[PDB]
C-alpha cells in the first residue's frame, strides 16, 4: 500500500522510519546542552536564546524541575517538551504514594521509557520528538544521567551532550575523560563543576557566552535548584582567574 | 499524503498540519496584549461589516473565572469551545483547591489541551491563537498560546493580520518606557496602536473594544473599559492618525 | 555477454578498513598536524563516496586559510565533515535498532 | 537584551562622568589609587557602546602612572585584568592597549623598565590573535632592538 | 503594431482603481522619466493583471495602450509554446531585440499559465520543454542593461498558477487585481452598451443594477 | 588552417576559430556593483572570493596545504536573494574573464550543435584563463535521466 | 576485477588460449560517478601503460 | 546459471596460478564462490545493479 | 474517536503475512546473541553495544531475569524487549505465582509469551 | 562534489540584514533624512533583497501621490504595509540541504 510510514510499520528493510523522523525532530530549537557529573553533584548546562526583545526572558526555559530531586533538560519543540514535562511529574506523585520513598531517577528512566515504546506501537499516536536528560544525584547508585530519547531506548552515561552541534562537544568530552582516565572528576564542590561544564562548551561551540545567554541547572544531595542569571555571572568571571 | 494530517511525521520536522493552522490565525484581526506594571490591558479590533448591526454587542474578549481576561483570533467559532474548556478546567481547580487559579497554573492547563489534538488521526489542531492573562497574588503575568501549543511569558504580545503594525510599534512602547508604565495611561496605547492596525485592513470600518485587568484599578478583577472612560481612548487615537 | 560479459559494481558502502584507506591516501598527499587524526572519521558516517572524501579534505583546505595556516587542524577538520555530510539513521552512533 | 534600561542608563552615565573626570583628577593627586577604583567601577558596563568611551576616561589617567618610576608594575597587571574580565567588547581593550605602548615611547624611561615592561605586555596577547597581532609585531620588533 | 483603436475610459464602465493603477504602474514611469531619475528610484518592470474573467482584463489593457500612445506589443502567451527549440525559443530571443530598438514599448502577453507553469520540478513529461521558453523569459528580464525602457503587462485568468520567480519583484513589481463589479460599477457598465444600440426613455439604471 | 577553393593548398596558418554566440556573452556583464552588492550577507561573499578569488591570485598558498587548487560553486536559494547580482559583481570587481552562458541560450534546435558551443566555450576558458563561467539560473538541462 | 579484465590479455592473450578458458569482453563500469569509477581506470591505465 | 560460472571461476583461479592444468583444489574455491555469490542477492533482495 | 480495531496484519495474496515477513528482517539488522545447550547446564552470551562509548554499559542489560531459573536475551529492538521482558515476568507471577504458587517451568513460561506476540499479529493498533 | 566542491546558501535578508540593505538603497533616492528605518522593516518581514528596492519605489509612488519629491518617513511607513501586502499573493516554499 502507499500507507506504510503513516503508521508505525515495518518496511522492506524491517525498519520503523517513522520513529526515525521523530529524532530528525529533536533539533528545531537548536538548542545545545552539556552534563557533566562531579564527583558528588551533577551539573547540566544549555545555551537560551530569545528571538525578540518583547518576550519576558526568565519563563524562556527548558530545564524543567519534575522531582524535587530529579531535574530534567529538553532538547526538541516546547509543546512536546510539556506533554513530557506532565507526564513525568504525574509518576513522580504516583511512586511516592504506593511505595512510601520518592522516586528514583533509574526507574524515572524506564517508566517514561516504556510509555514511549507505547507510543510507537499504536498506530494513532505520535511519538514525543524530544530527547530527555535527566540529570539527578541518587545515593543508591550515585550521580547518573539517563538519556531516554523517542524511541525508548535509553543508556547510561558518563557525562552526555544534545544538540545539533553536539559532535562537537563529544569531542570535548572524549578528550577530557581521556586525559584525567576516570568517568567523573575529582571535585568536591558544585561551584568549580560549572566553572568546567561551561569551559568545555565556550571551546566547542566556539562562543563564549554571557548571563543572559546561559541556563544553568544543578542538582546536589537531595535538592535539585536552578541557579539565577545572577549566580551564573559570578561563575564567569573566575574561569577568566583560573 | 504525507502533508495532510497531525499524527503524520516527515523528513522535515515540519508537521504540515500544524503550521497550517497559523494560516487561519493570519485571517483574524488584530489584538494586542499590553502588559503594564499593575496589570494587562487587552483590545480588539472588532469589524463593522454592515451597518445592519446592533453595535457594541458581540463580545470578543470573554472572561474565564473572574481575573483572565481571555481574547483570541483565529476562527472564532473554534476558539469559543477553547474558552469554554478553560472555564471547565478554571472551575474544577476552584473547587479542588479553594482559590482562584494562578495564572501559570491556567497556562499549563490550556497548553495541554491543544497540544492534545496533534496526536490523533480523528482531530484537528485548533487553528487559534489566544493571548489571556490578568492579575493573582504572585502579581500580573501574560502569556500567548500558539495553535501549535507553544507559549512563553511577553512583556507584549500580538497576533491577527496587524500583527505586522503592532510589534513594530510595542518595540517603541518598551524603548519609550522600559521602566513600565500606567494600566491608566496604556488605555490610551491599545487604541493607538489598534488603529494603526487597520491600515492593514482598511476596505472596511470598525469598533474597537478594550478592557483590562490591573490591580489599581478593577481590585484585581477582568472588568470592561466602558462609557466616557472609553469615548477618550476613541478621541486620542483617531487625532494622532489625522 | 560477447559485446559485454562483465559487470564491475562499485558500493558506495565499502567496509571498515576501505574508509580508512582512502582517508589515509588523501592525508598522504596534504599536510596535517599532530592535533588531527584520520581515526574520528570512522564512528561517524559509514557510507560516503571516495570523491566526498577528496571533497571534505579540499573544503578544509580552505578553511585552513580562513585561520590563516598550512597545517590542517582538527578544528577544521571537522566543520569541513559537518558541511555536505550528507546524514544517515542507517549508520554508527545514530541507532537504537540494536 | 530583554529591557533597553541598560542602554539610556549605561549611555547616560558615560557623558556625566566626563564632567565629574576633574572631581576624580584633583583626587589623584591626594590617592591615585582611590581614583583608580572608581574608574575601574565605571567600565563595567553591560552596554556596548559605552565601553569605548569610558576607556578614555581612563587612558588620560594612567599617564601619571607610566611616567612613575614604581606605579608602572603597577599598571602593567591592571592591562591583563582587563582582557580577562569580561571581554568587555572586543573592540575598546585592542585600542588601550596601543595607545599605553605610544605612550611609553613618548615619556621616556630606563632601557631596564622598557624591556620588563613590554616582556608583560606581549605575553597577555599570546593568548589572543585578534586585533591584538598587528601592534605585537610592531612592539617585538622594537623590543628586538633592545637586546 | 498596427494602430489597435483606442475605446479610451468611456467605453469602459466601472473600473476606475484598475484605470487609477495602470497609468500609474506603466504610463507615468515613461512620461515622467526625468522625475523618476530626480526622485532617484528606478521605474517597476512590469505590471501583473489578474482576477476572474469576465472582468475585461484584455479590454482596458489594449484600450488604455492605445489612448496614451506606447508601442503595444502583442504577444499571446501560446504562441511561445512550439514544439521546435531554438527556433521557438527564439520569437523570445528576438522579442527583446526588436524591442530594445523601438524602446519605450510595452509588451502585453494575454494568458501567462502557458508559459508561466508553477512546475519546475518535472517528473518524467516534455514540460521540460515547456519550461525554456519560461527560463529565457526571466533572463532578458534581469539586466544587462537596454531592457529598462523595455516594460511588460500580463493578462492571466488565474494568479496561483505563477512560478517563484514571477513572485519577486524586478519581473512584475506591481500587482493589481481586477475585483468583482461593485453597485456603482454595474450601473455605469449597463449603459456603455445600451449607448450602442436605441432605448426607450422610460430606463432607470439603478433598477436593473440593484436587481 | 585556410584552404583555397580551387587549388585546395594551405596558404597559411589562421588563429582558432570562436563561436559569434560566445562575444555576447563576453559583452554583457552590465547591472555592475562594487565590491559590496547587497548588505549584510557580506559573510556569504567573503566566502565565495575563497573558492574563486583565492586560488585566482595566489596558487601558491594551496600549494603550502598539498589540496588541489578550489574550484566548483553551486549557488541555490529563495528568489531575489542577490544569487546573480553577486555573479556580476565578482566578474565586475577581479576583472578576471567572464562568460556567461544563459541556461537556454545555449540550448539549439541542431543537436551536436549544442554540444559545440560548451566544448568550445571550454577551450576558450583556456587560453582567456583564468576564467568564471557563470550558467545563470540553469533548470533546463537541469533535468533528470527522463 | 580490473586486473584480471583489462591488465592480463595485455601483457600475453595466450595465457587463456592454453588453458582453455575463452577471454571476457567489454567491461561495464557501473556506480554514482562519485564513487570513483573514472579515477580506477586512469589509475590502471598509467600502471599498465 | 549456477554451474557455467563455476568452471569460469576455476579457470580464472587456474590463470593467476600460471599453470595450464585445471588441478581439484580449483574447484573447492569456485564451487564456494558462485554459492556465495548467491546468497548475496537474496538476503535484502538486492538486484544484479545499482 | 479512534476506529484502529481493524487487523493491521493481513494476508498477502501471494501468501505469508507481510508485517512478520518485515519484522523478521529486523532481526538480522540487529545485534548478535547465541545460546549453548550443555548436559549440566545453558550459556547464553551477546554484545553490549550503546551510541557512543561515553555511555555506561553496566547500567543496560541485554540478558535479563525473568525467574531465579529462566533468563532471557534477544536479538533485535532494545526498546521492543524491554517491554516484553516486563510482560513476561507479570504474567509469570499472575497466572502461575498465584495459582500454584512457585514459577512456571520453561514450557510453561514460553508459551505465555508466545500469546502476547500472538495478539500483536491479530488485531488493530 | 569536486566539480562543485562547495555549496555556498545565500538565505533570505536576515532580522537587520534588511537593515543593512536599507542604508545602502536611502543613498539612492531624495530623502528628508531617514534613519528612523529600524523597528518597522524588522516587524515588516517577506522581503527578498530586491523588495527592499521596491520599497523604495512604492515609497517614491507614495510621494508621487502626496506631491512630494522626497522619500519621508510618512511615505515609507505606508510603502512597507502595501508592499507586503502584493506578496501574499502567492507563497513560496523551499527547503535545503
Ligand atoms: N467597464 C466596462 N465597460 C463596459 N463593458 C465592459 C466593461 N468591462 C468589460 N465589459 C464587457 O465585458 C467584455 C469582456 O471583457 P474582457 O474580454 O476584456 O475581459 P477579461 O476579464 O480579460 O476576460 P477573458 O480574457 O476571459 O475574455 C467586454 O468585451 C465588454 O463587452
Ligand atoms: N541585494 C540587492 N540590492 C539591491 N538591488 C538588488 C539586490 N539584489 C537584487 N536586486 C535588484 O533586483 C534585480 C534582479 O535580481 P537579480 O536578477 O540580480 O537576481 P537572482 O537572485 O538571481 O534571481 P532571478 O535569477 O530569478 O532574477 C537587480 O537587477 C537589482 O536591481
Ligand atoms: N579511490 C579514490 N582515491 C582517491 N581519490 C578518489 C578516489 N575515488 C575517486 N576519487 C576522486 O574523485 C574524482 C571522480 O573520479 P573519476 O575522475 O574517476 O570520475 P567518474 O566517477 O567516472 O565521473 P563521470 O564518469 O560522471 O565523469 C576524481 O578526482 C578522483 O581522483
Ligand atoms: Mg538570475
Ligand atoms: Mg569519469
Amino acid at each position: 500500500a502507499g500507507y506504510d510510514r503513516h503508521i508505525t510499520i515495518f518496511s522492506p528493510e524491517g525498519r520503523l522510519y517513522q520513529v526515525e523522523y521523530a529524532f530528525k525532530a529533536t533539533n528545531q530549537t537548536n538548542i545545545n546542552s552539556l552534563a557533566v557529573r562531579g564527583k558528588d553533584c551533577t551539573v547540566v548546562i544549555s545555551q537560551k536564546k530569545v528571538p525578540d526583545k518583547l518576550l519576558d526572558p526568565t519563563t524562556v526555559s527548558y530545564i524543567f524541575c519534575i522531582s524535587r530531586t530529579i531535574g530534567m533538560v529538553v532538547n526538541g519543540p516546547i509543546p512536546d517538551a510539556r506533554n513530557a514535562a506532565l507526564r513525568a511529574k504525574a509518576e513522580a506523585a504516583e511512586f511516592r504514594y504506593k511505595y512510601g520513598y520518592d522516586m528514583p531517577c533509574d526507574v524515572l528512566a524506564k517508566r517514561m521509557a516504556n510509555l514511549s515504546q507505547i507510543y510507537t506501537q499504536r498506530a494513532y499516536m505520535r511519538p514525543l520528538g524530544v530527547i530527555l536528560t535527566f540529570v539527578s544525584v541518587d545515593e543508591e547508585l550515585g550521580p547518573s544521567i539517563y538519556k531516554t530519547d523517542p524511541a525508548g531506548y535509553y543508556v547510561g552515561y558518563k557525562a552526555t551532550a544534545t544538540g545539533p552541534k553536539q559532535q562537537e562537544i563529544t569531542t570535548n568530552l572524549e578528550n577530557h575523560f581521556k586525559k584525567s582516565k576516570i568517568d567523573h572528576i575529582n571535585e568536591e564542590s558544585w561551584e568549580k563543576v560549572v566553572e568546567f561544564a561551561i569551559t568545555h562548551m565556550i571551546d566547542a561551540l566556539g562562543t563564549e557566552f554571557s548571563k543572559n545567554d546561559l541556563e544553568v541547572g544543578v542538582a546536589t544531595k537531595d535538592k535539585f535548584f536552578t541557579l539565577s542569571a545572577e549566580n551564573i555571572e559570578e561563575r564567569l568571571v573566575a574561569i577568566a582567574e583560573q | 499524503g504525507y502533508d495532510l494530517s497531525n499524527s503524520v511525521f516527515s523528513p522535515d520536522g515540519r508537521n504540515f498540519q500544524v503550521e497550517y493552522a497559523v494560516k487561519a490565525v493570519e485571517n483574524g484581526t488584530t489584538s494586542i496584549g499590553i502588559k503594564c506594571n499593575d496589570g494587562v490591558v487587552f483590545a480588539v479590533e472588532k469589524l463593522i461589516t454592515s451597518k445592519l448591526l446592533v453595535p457594541q454587542k458581540n463580545v470578543k474578549i470573554q472572561v474565564v473565572d473572574r481575573h483572565i481576561g481571555c481574547v483570541y483570533s483565529g476562527l472564532i467559532p473554534d476558539g469559543r469551545h477553547l474558552v469554554n474548556r478553560g472555564r471547565e478546567e478554571a472551575a474544577s481547580f476552584k473547587k479542588l483547591y479553594k482559590t482562584p487559579i494562578p495564572i501559570p497554573a491556567f497556562a499549563d492547563r490550556l497548553g495541554q489541551y491543544v497540544q492534545a489534538h496533534t496526536l490523533y488521526n480523528s482531530v484537528r489542531p485548533f487553528g487559534v491563537s489566544t493571548i489571556f492573562g490578568g492579575v493573582d497574588k504572585n502579581g500580573a503575568h501574560l502569556y500567548m498560546l500558539e495553535p501549535s501549543g507553544s507559549y512563553w511569558g511577553y512583556k507584549g504580545a500580538a497576533t491577527g493580520k496587524g500583527r505586522q503594525s503592532a510589534k513594530a510599534e510595542l518595540e517603541k512602547l518598551v524603548d519609550h518606557h522600559p521602566e513600565g508604565l500606567s494600566a491608566r495611561e496604556a488605555v490610551k496605547q491599545a487604541a493607538k496602536i489598534i488603529y494603526l492596525a487597520h491600515e492593514d485592513n482598511k476596505e472596511k470600518d470598525f469598533e474597537l473594544e478594550i478592557s483590562w485587568c490591573s490591580l489599581s484599578e478593577t481590585n484585581g478583577l477582568h472588568k470592561f473599559v466602558k462609557g466616557d472612560l472609553l469615548q477618550e481612548a476613541i478621541d486620542f487615537a483617531q487625532k494622532e492618525i489625522n | 555477454p560477447g559485446r559485454l560479459d562483465r559487470k564491475i559494481e562499485f558500493p558506495s558502502l565499502r567496509d571498515r578498513r576501505e574508509r580508512r584507506l582512502i582517508f589515509g591516501t588523501i592525508a598522504s598527499k596534504m599536510s596535517l598536524a599532530p592535533e588531527a587524526d584520520l581515526d574520528s572519521l570512522i564512528i561517524r558516517n559509514d557510507s560516503l563516496s571516495g570523491a566526498v572524501i577528496a571533497a571534505i579534505m579540499q573544503e578544509a583546505g580552505l578553511r585552513a586559510v580562513r585561520k590563516n595556516r598550512y597545517v590542517i587542524l582538527q578544528s577544521d577538520l571537522e566543520e569541513a565533515y559537518a558541511t555536505q555530510v550528507k546524514t544517515d539513521n542507517t549508520v554508527d552512533k545514530f541507532d537504537f535498532y540494536k | 537584551m530583554s529591557r533597553d534600561a541598560p542602554i539610556k542608563a549605561d549611555k547616560d552615565y558615560s557623558q556625566i562622568l566626563k564632567e565629574e573626570f576633574p572631581k576624580i583628577d584633583s583626587l589623584a593627586q591626594n590617592d591615585c589609587n582611590s581614583a583608580l577604583d572608581q574608574l575601574l567601577v565605571l567600565e563595567k558596563k553591560t552596554r556596548q557602546a559605552s565601553d569605548l568611551a569610558s576607556s578614555k576616561e581612563v587612558l588620560a589617567k594612567i599617564v601619571d602612572l607610566l611616567a612613575s618610576r614604581n606605579k608602572w608594575d603597577d599598571l602593567n597587571e591592571q592591562l591583563t585584568l582587563l582582557s580577562k574580565k569580561h571581554g568587555q567588547l572586543k573592540l575598546s581593550i585592542q585600542y588601550m592597549i596601543q595607545k599605553v605602548m605610544e605612550y611609553l615611547k613618548s615619556s621616556k624611561s630606563l632601557d631596564l623598565n622598557t624591556r620588563i615592561s613590554v616582556i608583560e605586555t606581549i605575553r597577555v596577547v599570546t593568548e589572543n590573535k585578534i586585533f591584538v597581532e598587528v601592534e605585537r609585531a610592531r612592539v617585538t620588533k622594537d623590543l628586538v632592538e633592545i637586546k | 503594431v498596427d494602430e489597435k483603436p483606442t475605446e479610451t475610459y468611456s467605453d469602459v464602465g466601472g473600473l476606475d482603481k484598475q484605470i487609477e493603477e495602470l497609468v500609474e504602474a506603466i504610463v507615468l514611469p515613461m512620461k515622467r522619466a526625468d522625475k523618476f531619475k530626480d526622485m532617484g528610484i528606478r521605474a517597476p518592470k512590469g505590471a501583473l493583471m489578474y482576477g476572474p474573467p469576465g472582468t475585461g482584463k484584455t479590454l482596458l489593457a489594449r484600450a488604455c495602450a492605445a489612448q496614451t500612445n506606447a508601442t503595444f506589443l502583442k504577444l499571446a502567451a501560446p504562441q511561445l509554446v512550439q514544439m521546435y527549440i531554438g527556433e521557438g525559443a527564439k520569437l523570445v530571443r528576438d522579442a527583446f531585440a526588436l524591442a530594445k530598438e523601438k524602446a519605450p514599448t510595452i509588451i502585453f502577453i494575454d494568458e501567462l499559465d502557458a508559459i508561466g507553469t508553477k512546475r519546475f520540478d518535472s517528473e518524467k513529461s516534455g514540460d521540460r520543454e515547456v519550461q525554456r521558453t519560461m527560463l529565457e523569459l526571466l533572463n532578458q528580464l534581469d539586466g544587462f542593461s537596454s531592457d529598462d525602457r523595455v516594460k511588460v503587462l500580463a493578462a492571466t485568468n488565474r494568479v496561483d498558477v505563477l512560478d517563484p520567480a514571477l513572485l519577486r519583484s524586478g519581473r512584475l513589481d506591481r500587482k493589481i487585481e481586477f475585483p468583482l463589479p461593485s453597485e456603482d460599477s454595474r450601473a455605469q457598465i449597463l449603459q456603455i452598451h445600451s449607448r450602442k444600440m436605441t432605448t426607450d426613455d422610460d430606463i432607470n439604471w439603478q433598477e436593473l443594477a440593484r436587481s | 588552417v585556410t584552404l583555397d577553393i580551387t587549388t585546395l593548398t594551405i596558404m597559411r596558418i589562421l588563429p582558432r576559430e570562436t563561436d559569434p554566440l560566445v562575444y555576447n556573452m563576453t559583452s554583457f556583464e552590465q547591472g555592475e556593483i562594487t565590491f559590496d552588492g547587497i548588505g549584510g550577507l557580506t559573510e556569504q561573499i567573503r566566502e565565495l572570493r575563497e573558492v574563486i578569488e583565492l586560488p585566482l591570485k595566489n596558487p601558491e598558498i594551496f600549494q603550502r596545504v598539498g589540496i588541489k587548487p578550489p574550484k566548483g560553486v553551486l549557488l541555490y536559494g529563495p528568489p531575489g536573494t542577490g544569487k546573480t547580482l553577486l555573479a556580476k559583481a565578482v566578474a565586475a570587481t577581479i576583472g578576471a574573464n567572464f562568460i556567461f552562458s544563459p541556461a537556454s541560450g545555449i540550448v539549439d534546435k541542431y543537436i551536436g550543435e549544442s554540444a559545440r558551443i560548451i566544448r568550445e566555450m571550454f577551450a576558450y576558458a583556456k587560453e582567456h584563463e583564468p576564467c568564471i563561467i557563470f550558467m545563470d539560473e540553469v533548470d533546463a538541462i537541469g533535468g533528470r535521466r527522463f | 576485477e580490473i586486473r584480471e579484465a583489462v591488465e592480463l590479455p595485455l601483457v600475453q592473450a595466450d595465457l587463456y588460449e592454453q588453458i582453455g578458458i575463452d577471454p571476457p569482453r567489454g567491461v561495464l563500469l557501473y556506480g554514482p560517478p562519485g564513487t570513483g569509477k573514472t579515477m580506477l581506470v586512469k589509475a590502471v591505465a598509467n600502471s599498465t601503460k | 546459471a549456477d554451474v557455467k560460472g563455476v568452471c569460469t571461476e576455476a579457470g580464472m583461479y587456474a590463470l593467476r596460478e600460471r599453470r595450464i592444468h585445471v588441478t581439484q583444489e580449483d574447484f573447492e574455491l569456485a564451487v564456494g564462490k558462485v554459492m556465495n555469490k548467491n546468497q548475496e542477492t537474496a538476503i535484502s533482495v538486492a538486484k544484479l545493479f545499482k | 474517536t479512534d476506529r484502529y480495531s481493524f487487523s493491521l496484519t493481513t494476508f498477502s495474496p501471494s501468501g505469508k503475512l507481510g508485517q512478520i515477513d518485515y519484522a523478521l528482517t529486523a532481526v538480522k539488522q540487529g545485534v548478535t546473541s547465541l545460546g549453548i545447550k550443555a548436559t549440566n547446564g545453558v550459556v547464553i552470551a551477546t554484545e553490549k553495544k550503546s551510541s557512543s562509548p561515553l555511555a555506561m554499559s553496566e547500567t543496560l542489560s541485554k540478558v535479563s531475569l525473568l525467574t531465579p531459573d529462566i533468563g532471557a536475551v534477544y536479538s533485535g529492538m532494545g526498546p521492543d524487549y524491554r517491554v516484553l521482558v516486563d510482560k513476561s515476568r507479570k504474567v509469570a507471577h499472575t497466572s502461575y505465582k498465584r495459582i500454584y504458587g512457585e514459577y512456571p517451568p520453561t514450557k510453561l513460561l514460553v508459551s505465555e509469551v508466545a500469546k502476547i506476540m500472538q495478539e500483536a499479529t491479530q488485531s488493530g493498533g | 562534489p569536486g566539480r562543485l566542491d562547495r555549496k555556498v546558501e545565500i538565505p533570505l535578508p536576515n532580522e537587520a540584514g534588511r537593515l543593512e540593505i536599507f542604508k545602502i538603497h536611502t543613498a539612492k533616492v531624495k530623502k528628508t533624512g531617514e534613519f528612523d528605518f529600524e523597528a518597522a522593516v524588522k516587524m515588516s518581514d517577506g522581503f527578498n533583497g530586491a523588495d527592499i528596492r521596491n520599497c523604495a519605489t512604492e515609497a517614491g509612488f507614495f510621494a508621487i501621490r502626496d506631491d512630494r519629491d522626497h522619500i519621508n518617513p510618512d511615505d515609507l511607513m505606508k510603502a512597507v504595509r502595501k508592499v507586503a501586502e502584493v506578496k501574499k499573493l502567492e507563497g513560496t516554499i523551499e527547503y535545503q540541504k
